[PDB]
Formats: C-alpha cells, sequence, structure tokens
RNA sequence: GUGAACAGCCUCUAGUUGAUAGAAUAAUGUAGAUAAGGGAAGUCGGCAAAAUAGAUCCGUAACUUCGGGAUAAGGAUUGGC
RNA sequence: GCAGUCAAGCGUUCAUAGCGACAUUGCUUUUUGAUUCUUCGAUGUCGGCUCUUCCUAUCAUACCGAAGCAGAAUUCGGUAAGCGUUGGAUUGUUCACCCACUAAUAGGGAACGUGAGCUGGGUUUAGACCGUCGUGAGACAGGUUAGUUUUACCCUACUGAU
C-alpha cells in the first residue's frame, strides 16, 4: 500500500526528528565530479592526415567515425584520447588538470602502442571503418549507373 | 634428471614441450622456470617462450618430435608466426584443423612411431604421418582414452600409469618398439605424461617426485651414458617396497 | 603380482628390418656442464633478469633472440592489417 | 582463488547462482549435478552466491550412482552457457552448463571429460588440463 | 534492538548534498603544487568531449596473466583545439 | 591486509617516488617545455609574413 | 594423531582457568538490567548467563580429552615410552578427573536454567546466578592438581621424536661412553651430543640417512646397564621397549 | 461475416458524438506489458503471474458401490492452392 | 553453601569475651578420556521485510605484550568501534539447533527502534466441530478451522528548487 519504489522506515521515535542521510528523493545527476588517473594514449593533430591509422593498420583514415560521432560533428582539430570514461557528456566541456602527485604504480609508467583504431560508424551497428570498404564489399548499386 | 617446478605445480608436461631439437617453454610472470631448460640444454637447441591461443598450457596444446610441431586451429596468426622466427627450418610448422583442439592429450610419439586418439579423423592422420615422418597407430592405453596424457615416450624408452595390464604392456611394446613400465611420478598421480618432460638425453619432472620413482625414470630412458637399463634388476630393491 | 607390474619390463619383439636410434645432436655432446658457483659462467637470463628490477617488473624482449638473414630489420612490425582483408591471408612465396 | 588453483582467476560473469542443475560431463557415474554453495564468494544481504566459469563449488549428485549420491563433494564448472567476455574482441557462449567432480585439492576423479572445456578453465586447473580432450 | 543483520551503507556520505552545480564549467579546486626550478608550464586545459571508441592494444605488462597479449578496451575522445592567454591574474597571501 | 593510510606502505612509497618514478616526470617536464618553446617560433614566424 | 603429537592447544592452571571463562562471559553477555523491566527480560537474562557459561568450561573440557593421544589403543611402543616416562596410572586419572568435571558442569547447567525459570522478581534470579557461577567455580578449583600435571607432560610430548615402527629402522644399543653418539653424528644429519661421560643423551635420538634410493631412521639409546635386569631407571628403561617392539635392525 | 454459438471481433437499418478543457511528459502511483543466465533459493504459504487450452487420430493407472475414475496421464497433426 | 584447620586484622586499658580476610580441607551418583542417544512443565503478548544512526564489554583486519612458543598453527592480554559480520532447512515464533561458505559469521541500545511504512502469519469479538467440566444456560487464555486494517493538501523536520 502506497508504492514500493520507496524507503519503508524512514526514522525512530527519538530523535523526532528526520536524519541528514536517509535516502530521501530528490535530483540526480548535473553534479560536478573529480576522476583521477586516466591515462592518454594518443595525442593526434588536426592538420595531421591518418590519425587513425596505427603502426600496424596502415590505413588513411581519421579518428571521425563514418557519419560522425552521434551528436556532434568532425574531430578536425587536435585530440587526446585518453582511456576509460571522463564525467560528463557529449558536446560538453572538461578540464584536464595534470596528476596533483607523482605516480607510483608500475601502471602509470608503461609506454602503449595502439595496434587498431575502430571508426566504423555509431549511429547504428557499425560494420565498416571507411566508405572505400562499403562500396568494395556491397559491389555496385541502381544509382551509381 | 632434474627436479623443477612451475610456478607452484608439480605438472611439466602441462607447461612445456621438449623434443630432441628444441623446447617450448611458457611466459607467465618471471624467468626461473624458463632458467632451469638453460641450465640444463644450454646454447645447443633453441628455447622458445610462446603462447597457444593466448594461454599458458602449450604442452597440452601442441604435439611434435624433433622433426616437425602442430598447433591446433586457435592458434593465432602472431603466435604461428612467432614460432618460425625462432625455430629453424628444419622443423615444419603446420596448423592443423580438426574436432578437437588439444593435440598434447592426443597425440604420443617419439621420433618414429606417433599413437592416437581413436575419434581422430583419418585427414589428420595422413599429416600427422607426412608432417612428423612417423608411423600412426590407433590404440588405447588400458582402455583409457588419452594417450598423451596417461603415457610418455622417448627413443629411449616409453612409460605408462600402473592400471596398465601386463598384458597390455607386452602387445604395446611391440607397437612402440620400446621398453615400458608402469609407474607413478610426483607421489603416485596417476596422469604420467603431464608430470613430466623426456626426450633422448634428459628428463625434466617435479620437486614431488620421489627418489624412488626417480630411479624408475633415470632407468627407463637410460639417462647415464653407461646404462643398458638392466640396473632396475638392481634397483627392484626400491621397486618391492615402493 | 601388481609389484610385478612395476617391475615386469616389456620388450619389443623387433618387429622390422628397419633400425631406429636415438638422435643427439653434437652441441649437447659438445656443451660443458653447468656450474652454480665459478667465476666463469654463461648469465642464465634469470641473472639478466636480476640486475635490472626484480621477477614481476622485469620486460623481456621475446624478440632479439630469434633467427633472420639480417639482424637490422629484427625489430620491426608486421603490419597485419590493411583496408580490408588482413594481411597474414595474402603473403606467400611468390 | 584458494588452494589449487593456479594464478588469479579475471572477471567474468555470473551465471550459476545457488540450486542450480548442470550436467555431468566426466565419466565418473553422474548425471547431474547440484550447486549448493560457491568457495571464494562474498557475503552481502540477500544476494545468492553465484558460480562462474572455472570455479569449485560444492555439488551434491541428484541423479547418477548411489555411491556417489547422497554426499557433498567438489566440482569445478567447465561449461557456462551464460554469455562471459574473453579480453579480445568477442562476447562467446557455451551450449549448457557442465562441471566435473573433483577432491578439494583439484584433482580430477574420472579419466575422460566430453565436449568442450572453457578456455578460462584449462588455464586454471591443469588437472582438468590432463583430462580435457577438447578445449574451447 | 541491534538491525539483526548488518549490511554496508548506500550512498557515498562524502558527495553532499546531491544538488544541481553553479554552472556547466567546473571549477578546479585544487592545482599541483610548484616545483620553483623547473620551466614554466601550464598546469591543465580545457576542450569538448566527443563520444568514445574501442582500441585493441599489445599490453606490455610484466607481472600480469595478460603479458604480451592483446587487450581490447574503450577510450573517450576529447576534442581540443588551441587556447588563446588574455590574462594574467596575481594571488596575495593573506591570513584569510 | 594493511590500509591506504598505513605508515607502513606510506614509508615504502616515499622512497620509489625519490627513485624511478620521478625521473620519467622530470624527464616529461623537459620535452613539454621543449614544445612549447617551439610554439612561440611557429608563432612568430607566420607575423613574419604579414610584416612582408 | 599417529607418529607425532604436537596439535594440543594449550591447557591452563586453575586459577587462570576460572578467571578466563569467567571474564568472558562478562564481555560477551550484556550486563545492564534494571527492576522495572518486564520479568521475562529478566528470566532469559540470567538463564543465558548459566547456559553460556555452562558451555564455556564443556568447550574447554573437550578440547583437552580430544587432544590427548588416548594412551589405549595406539600403538604397543607409543603406549609404553608413555608409560616409564609419564606413569599411566597418573597420567589416566587426572584425564579422568577432568572427564568427570565436563559432566557436573553440564548437570549444574541443566539443573539451574530449570530451577531459574520460576523466579519471581530481580532478587531471586540474582541468587540463582550467583550460586550456579559459583557451584561452577568450586569444581575447577577442585580441579588443580590435575591440570598442573597436564601442562608439564604436554611439553615433552611435543618435544618427542618422529619415529615410525612399520618402517625400516636400525636400533644403536651398548653402553654408556662407548661411542655411539660419535657413530650416529657421522652418519647422518642430527645434532647428537658427543660429550664424554656416561648418560649425555636422556631421550632416544633419531637420525636419517639414505641407502639404495630408501629412508632409514637410526635410533640411539641412552645406554644401559643390566644390574639386576629386573627394577631399573626411568631413562634406561626406554631402551629395553625400543628393542622389544621395533622389528629392526 | 468468421465460429459449435444469441461467445468474442468487424459491419448494414436505427441512434449518439454527451462525460470541463489547453499545453508539457519529473518523482510516486492506479491499469496493462516485455526481460539475459538460474528456476520458488522469495515467502506465514507458489500469493501473483507464467504455462496448458479449440479440433481429428492413437492411447489411458491405482482404486471402485461396476455406474464411474477420464478431457486421467501421455503422443503425433492443423495454412494455402 | 555447610562441616571443619588456621589467624593477616578487631574487641573502651586486653588474645583465650565475640567476630574473623586471603587461605585451607572435605560430599552433592562411577580418581583410569568407559560412558551418559535425561532436551523432567517459564501462565503480563511480538516477528520480519525495509532503512538509517550510536555504545565497546573486540569475532575478523591494524600495531603490540607475556607464555610452561623451533617453523607453522594456536592460547592469554593491552591500545583500538576507522571498517566489515552472510547464504539455506523446520516453526506464526523470537529463542533453539544443524548443513555450507567465509578473514569473521562479536554483543547490546534507540517506547524490549521501526502500523496515516507494509504484512495479517500469530494475539483479541460474532459462525462452527472435538475432549474434559456442568442437571442446565454455558465455561476452558485446552486443541482446530473462517474472519472490514480508515485519513496527510496543514505546521515542522528532512531531500530537492526559486
Ligand atoms: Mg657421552
Amino acid at each position: 500500500h502506497r508504492g514500493l519504489r520507496k524507503v519503508a522506515c524512514i526514522g525512530a521515535w527519538h530523535p523526532a526528528h528526520v536524519m541528514w542521510s536517509v535516502a530521501r528523493a530528490g535530483q540526480r545527476g548535473y553534479h560536478s565530479r573529480t576522476s583521477i588517473n586516466h591515462k592518454i594514449y594518443r595525442v593526434g593533430k588536426g592538420d595531421d592526415e591518418a590519425n587513425g591509422a596505427t603502426s600496424f593498420d596502415r590505413t588513411k583514415k581519421t579518428i571521425t567515425p563514418m557519419g560522425g560521432f552521434v551528436h556532434y560533428g568532425e574531430i578536425k582539430n587536435d585530440f587526446i584520447m585518453v582511456k576509460g570514461c571522463i564525467p560528463g557528456n557529449r558536446k560538453r566541456i572538461v578540464t584536464l588538470r595534470k596528476s596533483l602527485y607523482t605516480n607510483t604504480s608500475r601502471k602509470a609508467l608503461e609506454e602503449v602502442s595502439l595496434k587498431w583504431i575502430d571508426t566504423a560508424s555509431k549511429f547504428g551497428k557499425g560494420r565498416f571503418q571507411t566508405p572505400a570498404e562499403k562500396h568494395a564489399f556491397m559491389g555496385t548499386l541502381k544509382k551509381d549507373l | 634428471a632434474t627436479r623443477t617446478q612451475f610456478e607452484n605445480s608439480n605438472e611439466i608436461g602441462v607447461f612445456s614441450k621438449l623434443t630432441n631439437t628444441y623446447c617450448l617453454v611458457a611466459v607467465g610472470g618471471s624467468e626461473n622456470f624458463y632458467s632451469a631448460f638453460e641450465a640444463e640444454l644450454g646454447d645447443a637447441i633453441p628455447i622458445v617462450h610462446t603462447t597457444i591461443a593466448g594461454t599458458r598450457i602449450i604442452g597440452r596444446m601442441t604435439a611434435g618430435n624433433r622433426r616437425g610441431l602442430l598447433v591446433p586451429t586457435q592458434t593465432t596468426d602472431q603466435e604461428l608466426q612467432h614460432l618460425r622466427n625462432s625455430l629453424p627450418d628444419s622443423v615444419k610448422i603446420q596448423r592443423v584443423e580438426e574436432r578437437l583442439s588439444a593435440l598434447g592429450n592426443v597425440i604420443c610419439c617419439n621420433d618414429y612411431v606417433a599413437l592416437v586418439h581413436p575419434d581422430i579423423d583419418r585427414e589428420t592422420e595422413e599429416l600427422i604421418s607426412d608432417v612428423l615422418g612417423v608411423e600412426v597407430f590407433r590404440q588405447t592405453i588400458s582402455g583409457n582414452i588419452l594417450v598423451g596424457s596417461y603415457c610418455s615416450l622417448s627413443n629411449q624408452g616409453g612409460l605408462v600409469h600402473p592400471q596398465t595390464s601386463v598384458q597390455d604392456q607386452e602387445e604395446l611394446s611391440s607397437l612402440l618398439q620400446v621398453p615400458l613400465v608402469a609407474g607413478t611420478v610426483n607421489r603416485g598421480s596417476s596422469v604420467v605424461g603431464a608430470g613430466m618432460v623426456v626426450n633422448d638425453y634428459l628428463a625434466v619432472t617435479g620437486l614431488d617426485t620421489t627418489a624412488p620413482e626417480l630411479s624408475v625414470i633415470e632407468s627407463i630412458f637410460r639417462l647415464q651414458d653407461a646404462q643398458p637399463e638392466s640396473i632396475s634388476g638392481n634397483l627392484r630393491d626400491t621397486l618391492i617396497e615402493t | 603380482n601388481n609389484v610385478l607390474n612395476k617391475i615386469h619390463v616389456a620388450q619389443p619383439q623387433a618387429r622390422d628390418d628397419v633400425k631406429r636410434t636415438p638422435f643427439i645432436p653434437e652441441s649437447v655432446k659438445n656443451l660443458k656442464k653447468y656450474d652454480p658457483e665459478d667465476p666463469n659462467r654463461r648469465k642464465l637470463a634469470r641473472d639478466i633478469e636480476a640486475e635490472n628490477g626484480g621477477a614481476g617488473v622485469f620486460n623481456v624482449n621475446l624478440k632479439d633472440k630469434y633467427l633472420l638473414e639480417d639482424d637490422e630489420w629484427k625489430n620491426d612490425i608486421m603490419p597485419e592489417i590493411l583496408d580490408g582483408k588482413n594481411v597474414y591471408d595474402f603473403l606467400d612465396p611468390e | 582463488s584458494g588452494n589449487g588453483a593456479q594464478g588469479t582467476k579475471f572477471r567474468i560473469s555470473l551465471g550459476l547462482p545457488v540450486g542450480a542443475i548442470m550436467n555431468c560431463a566426466d565419466n565418473s557415474g553422474a548425471r547431474n549435478l547440484y550447486i549448493i554453495a560457491v568457495k571464494g564468494s562474498g557475503s552481502r544481504l540477500n544476494r545468492l552466491p553465484a558460480a562462474s566459469l572455472g570455479d569449485m563449488v560444492m555439488a551434491t549428485v541428484k541423479k547418477g550412482k548411489p555411491e556417489l549420491r547422497k554426499k557433498v563433494m567438489p566440482a569445478i564448472v567447465v561449461r557456462q552457457a551464460k554469455s562471459w567476455r574473453r579480453r579480445d574482441g568477442v562476447f562467446l557462449y557455451f551450449e549448457d552448463n557442465a562441471g566435473v567432480i573433483a577432491n578439494p585439492k583439484g584433482e580430477m576423479k574420472g579419466s575422460a571429460i566430453t565436449g568442450p572445456v572453457g578456455k578460462e578453465c584449462a588455464d586454471l586447473w591443469p588437472r582438468v588440463a590432463s583430462n580435457s580432450g577438447v578445449v574451447v | 534492538s541491534h538491525r539483526k543483520y548488518e549490511a554496508p551503507r548506500h550512498g557515498h556520505l562524502g558527495f553532499l548534498p546531491r544538488k544541481r552545480a553553479a554552472s556547466i564549467r567546473a571549477r578546479v579546486k585544487a592545482f599541483p603544487k610548484d616545483d620553483r626550478s623547473k620551466p614554466v608550464a601550464l598546469t591543465s586545459f580545457l576542450g569538448y568531449k566527443a563520444g568514445m571508441t574501442t582500441i585493441v592494444r599489445d599490453l606490455d605488462r610484466p607481472g600480469s596473466k595478460f603479458h604480451k597479449r592483446e587487450v581490447v578496451e574503450a577510450v573517450t575522445v576529447v576534442d581540443t583545439p588551441p587556447v588563446v592567454v588574455v590574462g594574467v591574474v596575481g594571488y596575495v597571501e593573506t591570513p584569510r | 591486509a594493511k590500509s591506504l593510510r598505513a605508515s607502513s606502505h606510506l614509508n615504502a612509497k616515499s622512497v620509489k617516488r625519490r627513485g624511478v618514478f620521478q625521473k620519467a616526470v622530470d624527464a616529461r617536464e623537459q620535452r613539454i617545455s621543449d614544445k612549447l618553446k617551439e610554439d612561440l617560433l611557429k608563432q612568430k614566424l607566420e607575423d613574419l609574413k604579414k610584416k612582408e | 594423531m599417529q607418529l607425532s603429537w604436537k596439535d594440543i592447544p594449550t591447557v591452563a592452571p586453575a586459577n587462570d582457568l576460572l578467571d578466563i571463562v569467567l571474564n568472558r562471559t562478562q564481555r560477551k553477555t550484556p550486563t545492564v538490567i534494571r527492576p522495572g523491566f518486564k520479568i521475562t527480560r529478566i528470566r532469559a537474562f540470567y538463564m543465558r548467563k548459566v547456559k553460556y557459561t555452562g558451555e564455556g568450561f564443556v568447550e574447554k573440557f573437550e578440547d583437552i580429552l580430544k587432544g590427548f593421544p588416548n594412551i589405549n589403543d595406539v600403538h604397543p611402543f607409543h603406549r609404553d615410552l608413555m608409560d616409564t616416562l609419564y606413569e599411566k596410572n597418573h597420567y589416566k586419572i587426572s584425564l579422568a578427573a577432568i572427564s568427570r568435571a565436563k559432566s557436573l558442569v553440564e548437570q549444574v547447567a541443566r539443573d539451574y536454567v530449570r530451577l531459574l525459570k520460576f523466579g519471581q522478581s530481580l532478587f531471586q534470579c540474582k541468587q540463582l546466578k550467583r550460586a550456579a557461577l559459583g557451584r561452577m567455580a568450586t569444581i575447577v578449583k577442585k580441579l588443580r592438581d590435575p591440570l598442573a600435571y597436564l601442562e608439564q607432560v604436554r611439553q615433552h610430548i611435543g618435544r618427542l621424536p618422529s619415529i615410525d615402527p612399520n618402517t625400516r629402522t636400525l636400533l644403536i644399543c651398548g653402553y654408556p661412553n662407548v661411542g655411539k653418539s660419535s657413530f650416529l653424528r657421522c652418519i647422518t644429519k642430527s645434532d647428537v651430543d658427543v660429550q664424554p661421560y656416561a648418560f649425555t643423551t636422556k631421550s632416544l635420538y633419531v637420525g636419517h640417512f639414505d641407502y639404495k634410493y630408501l629412508r632409514f631412521q637410526a635410533i640411539d639409546t641412552p645406554g644401559i646397564l643390566d644390574r639386576p635386569t629386573e627394577e631399573m631407571n626411568n631413562i634406561e628403561m626406554q631402551s629395553i621397549y625400543a628393542i622389544a617392539h621395533l622389528r629392526s635392525c
């Protein structure tokens, strides 16, 4: 009776005041957070063509996926690839501080070497890296000839 | 006749492969297990840190002799490329596709005669005889199904697990053309193929393997230079007790 | 008879004309015995590992221990991919 | 991890909770296994201790030999059928759940294992890797 | 009574109050200290986040069980155009 | 096991900062300060074009 | 178990064995009640102090009786070292005095909980608790002379050497100051004193060596004198059953 | 019309378009749903929900007052031209 | 607790009046780990789901001390409540005991926490059957079935928002 998505017992008879720590209902999200120890993999350059090409792939392509990022344009600028998940959403502004102290663990010392960068389209099930792949694999169409 | 322990496991044939002209070792952690092979083998044969399908158990996935090396299907292209870079041209290295992946449990062999699982297909049985340059026989040790886990071979002699009947030993030695003893390794483990590795001039086994058990292994593979294996009658006094 | 299972060795019955002998490469017979306490002995890359870091920290180059016709390309990188259809399917002799 | 398990066990998805009937893969003489508890589990209010691929769980035989039945004994999971994650880029899942029965040392009981054993289990238990006819 | 069954608290009391922040650009609360022999070095930089993508990598991690093996994982890509200086502010230390 | 703020580990971690892991940062703060000096020289060359 | 005896935890003197149990029930069980409380809360308060303390002496005494080797039906030799060294009469009396004391604590606990349910106030329930802990204290004060003995036998039975009578041994016997300590020093890795006087060793020292891929254990005697062949020291009597029972060279 | 049918669903003759409305889609609700792996471990208790269902053919136990039990259980099949 | 052996202390000036601590010695169903499956009757109503806090009399982790402690494994004690303390079976039951994991499954308070938060399982009306008692109406808190769960929009507290 009266709900199931809630807290059942919210207090006791003494003290006769709802405590500051009993999980009430309210705002979720749009807070400011600090998440530390994120590791930069790649510092690309906007004037540099073939950003997405590693030492392995040898395919001239930029990290901008097919039809671009979803809800965002194209990376034709300098970019920082960092692992994990920065708090915040797309088309928002982040601020990148540097480390606040000398980091001790061996994980903060390793030199990475990226072997393949994905650039398939994020607006659906991306199955091709470049549009040259898709027109190669599909064959030709009615609207081409 | 060397005792060696992978990280804290007495199992060696799981974690290493040893033939007459090469050796294969896992990559886990640190180079203590790799050093013990350089203590015995020296620089005379290549010893290879390798992984098979991104694993550490490389002695039960592969199978081979001094002529050839067989890897299963799940061996990636980089790891197949890595084996040929280290090993010389005298070895043949070929990826084999089957139903069953683990070739170590299924193929036990010396440089000359191989034994296979019964359910193996004849389109691989042709390939085994062609790559490894050996004969192939379809047989089971004591009605146990995996001939690679429960038997260990070299050109010198052969060792089987103690459930083998005496009638089964006399039949099976005509196929392998080597002497056969029922034995245990690492204090009574039935799995005698996984416990140890052996070639014609070296045997490497676990630390748990007791001194009566080294006496059997040093005998049947004739590890000292003046051993005709007939000293097992002199070593029968250890055998009656143990 | 169960201890006799661990005593009775088997005999081959010799079942061919074809002779089968063990193979030892002559560098093994030429090889000296390793000695634990000695001013001069080979390094045994445990000790290569020891002088630059301990056990878990030491980075083994898996390369620089294999055979090629030229040492100068021992550290090169396999491309492993072009646009489609990865490179390991195409390369061959001739 | 615990005793007998060589190396560390990475994170894979929790597929088998308490009270899960799974097939008995080996030739020991049992048909199916009933999970009652998972060794190396956590402690949290109202959670069920969930097994995964390659864990030693206590399992009673429901159908099989009467010698094996009515006594609790350890068992190692070899097939999962819940989608888990390999660290190379694929998610895979087997067809059914399966387990082989063992001593607390981590040694096998039977001689053979039918069907494919998981790759995550085959690195973890060497005695399972000795009896594994088919890996992956 | 005495709760009969212990359980950890729900929520983290460090992040109180949960409320909407003052602006869509969060201010930085603290900076790296000062290494006063080094050359002049800007402590931070600000850019625009844009999506996510996957990266495979040959993991060069000694000691792990994934040493010398390939690892797929997810990264973020933050669009980071160059940033131009327009002002200088100095701060005097007070006992306030 | 020992907690994060124990006196034993924080004495142990302070020695590693005296050793290897500060050398990599002091190598890092020299390479980045080199490129920031070449940030002015590229942007002064474009100012020379308008002087023409 | 066989072949060694080290897994016996401890045994405390009776003044301290009482102080362990009673201070434990002051710390574990609650202590704060009022006369204004409802009387079933008062009764179940004092029932638990008799019950938990009653279990408290038993769990101590259950650990003693299981841990001692049960000198009857072990082995004819391992019974017989303890016969000469530990005096089987005084061994079996004191371990029986604990088992009698274990039943009486269960007796007082199962009787006074039955009486404490008929209490009618705080005061009558307070008297039945103090009489219950007092009568449990009386049994333990009576148990002083066993527990003082059993601590001093717990030490040397931990320091007995491991011999297996079924495995292959060989005895070394003779007079005092012959050289049978010096023989044992060079034949194996063992710390046996080689001092030139009569009775250097006072226990059966054991050394282990190998011949033809086997384990041989070599056992030394303190050296013996026949003088009556009837009555003898506790030291020299250790040899004879080490001669009689062990089937070897 | 579909169908065993005055079932349910849609339509013809006839009748009504009345029941305060407009804009947005937070929490919690009332009403109605779907869910990976495990299948009652939930709980006073399988409460609830899921499962089965129409039809032709094969097949049906203990027991029984010989009438029943019985649609027992269980198993094959269904469109179009 | 009683029956004793004492005497460190006391009795207005004092041994032997009169007590009399720590001690000490004895039984209340078996000095030889054999037994001994003895769970010998609580007469006012709480239990659990959810969810916070607090006490330390500390089960686990931290650093220590002593041992009649080789190592390992334990036993006893100190500072210490920062952090954790579970999954199931029978019962309306708390309690109780078993199976199993685990580093450990520590003890208690907050109207014996907690009903405009729930549940209605139990307790506490009317219906009804059985057993005993009563000539009879009926009694029994002996046993067993079936039984209406109402309100927040107000002030304040608290989570959010101008
Ligand atoms: Mg002497």
